[PDB]
């Protein structure tokens, strides 16, 4: 904006921001999409993944990583410092268990994963975060789903967004709550999951897309996170094909 | 310097043809008092090998969680791992000879006799043996602790060499074994009557018996026993 509290994340403007913060956020709208939907009995994550040329070998590059093995996440914004915000979730659930003999709450991951960001925007020598994070799973609290942006800051969410695709994104997913006040059983969330990632690319009708489904649910996966492969994903394209012609 | 607490006593394994089989008492012998019931021994780690455990009860525990861990360290960062940079049991064997020889290293000896017993994804039959002494040696016939002296020369009619496996069948195999606890049963203070058994097999895939009891029993040859030596 002014000279000046831009270079390092440590100086405060006249204003009460803090340029540095506010360039993270900036930086995640250039990343590929990403969103998560909440569900009664799981959670969906989908992700939008940018295929430049057709010389990628499909299939066979995600984004959607895992933590223990009941919590999704899936990222927006730099794939490579992304990357690392995961490796460090993995370190937060594996201390867990060590101690307490079980795996992570969610409120407890998102509590240390909170911290780690709100340290990184803290010092003059670190860096802020370029990287927000659509994450949850179900616990033995039942389902949640969480966003956290690269301030150090998160909160709850029924059905989240983030990156290039995010108007097209929460305009849809607002939709859903009110078609669906019972927020939509798991099965039919990955089909229309698929839905809204083939809408949030007319914002990226650029160059193709792989469409990747995860899931995490309760009812259908026994409170584990595995991917959604084979028949199940096609299912969910067809259908996506379909209802944006 | 540790020294054993609370101890499981032998596991037996033998191989056989088309795959392994992996057995023990279910004990945790607080020295002479029989101090816990139930205690299992047999961990069933990926799901095309069980790791069984002897010794310190305390040790074990924590050997479980080094092994659960392992299993999530395969999941993470990979497409998959169900065939892709699946979990033998030759590599969760050397996972565990590193660290109970770097425990040796720092002399808190991590009080175990360890058989890892799979199947690998290559069809190749894995049968190996570590302790807390860090020794390793593969063999095709093991056991631990008391099991050693004991039972194993009785497997080792059953399967001397390597060129009788293919001889060797999965009922076969299965009796031996059981023939093999009841023995134990019998002669060993610290081996209860209660016993799991677990089959991995490569075409079969793991059976995992629990709380088999002990037959064929024989007390009925005792009544005929009168005195020390010398009594009427």
């Amino acid at each position: 904006i002014g000279t000046g509290y831009d270079l390092s994340n440590s100086v405060f403007s006249p204003d009460g921001r803090n340029f540095q913060v506010e360039y993270a956020v900036k930086a995640v709208e250039n990343g590929t999409t990403s969103i998560g939907i909440k569900c009664n009995d799981g959670v969906v994550f989908a992700v939008e993944k940018l295929i430049t040329s057709k010389l990628l070998v499909p299939q066979k590059n995600v984004k959607i990583q895992v933590v223990d093995r009941h919590i999704g996440c899936v990222y927006s914004g730099l794939i490579p410092d992304g990357r690392h915000l995961v490796n460090r979730g993995r370190e937060e659930a594996a201390s867990f268990k060590k101690l307490y003999k079980t795996p992570i709450p969610i409120p407890a991951f998102a509590d240390r994963l909170g911290q780690y960001v709100q340290a990184h925007t803290l010092y003059n020598s670190v860096r802020p975060f370029g990287v927000s994070t659509i994450f949850g799973g179900v616990d033995k609290n039942g389902a949640h789903l969480y966003m956290l942006e690269p301030s150090g800051s998160y909160w709850g969410y029924k059905g989240a967004a983030t990156g290039k695709g995010r108007q097209s994104a929460k305009a849809e997913l607002e939709k859903l709550v009110d078609h669906h006040p019972e927020g939509l059983s798991a099965r039919e969330a990955v089909k229309q999951a698929a839905k809204i990632i083939y809408l949030a690319h007319e914002d990226n009708k650029e160059k193709d897309f792989e469409l990747e489904i995860s899931w995490c649910s309760l009812s259908e996966t026994n409170g584990l996170h595995k991917f959604v492969k084979g028949d199940l994903l096609q299912e969910a394209i067809d259908f996506a094909q379909k209802e944006i012609n | 310097t540790q020294q054993p607490i609370v101890t499981g006593t032998s596991v037996i394994s033998m191989k056989y043809d088309n795959g392994v089989i992996i057995a023990a008492d279910n004990l945790g012998s607080y020295g002479s008092l029989l101090r816990f019931n139930g205690v299992e021994r047999l961990i069933p780690v990926g799901d095309n090998t069980v790791v069984g455990i002897s010794g310190d009860i305390s040790d074990m525990q924590h050997i479980e969680r080094l092994l659960k861990d392992l299993v999530t360290e395969n999941a993470y960062d990979n497409p998959l791992a169900d065939a892709e940079e699946a979990l033998e049991p030759s590599y969760i064997f050397e996972y565990l000879a590193t660290v109970m020889y770097q425990r040796r290293s720092k002399m808190n000896p991590l009080w175990n006799a360890i058989i890892v017993a799979g199947v690998q994804s290559n069809g190749d039959q894995f049968l190996r043996y570590v302790n807390l002494l860090g020794v390793t040696y593969s063999s095709p016939t093991l056991a631990t602790g008391f099991g050693a002296h004991m039972a194993n020369p009785l497997l080792r009619k059953v399967v001397d060499r390597e060129s009788d496996i293919p001889k060797t069948t999965v009922q076969v195999a299965e009796e031996a074994i059981v023939n093999a606890m009841r023995v134990l049963y019998y002669r060993d203070a610290r081996s209860s009557r209660n016993f799991s058994l677990a089959i991995i097999d490569k075409n079969t895939g793991l059976t995992f018996k629990k709380n088999l009891q002990v037959e064929n029993m024989k007390w009925d040859f005792a009544k005929d026993i009168k005195g020390y030596g010398t009594q009427k």
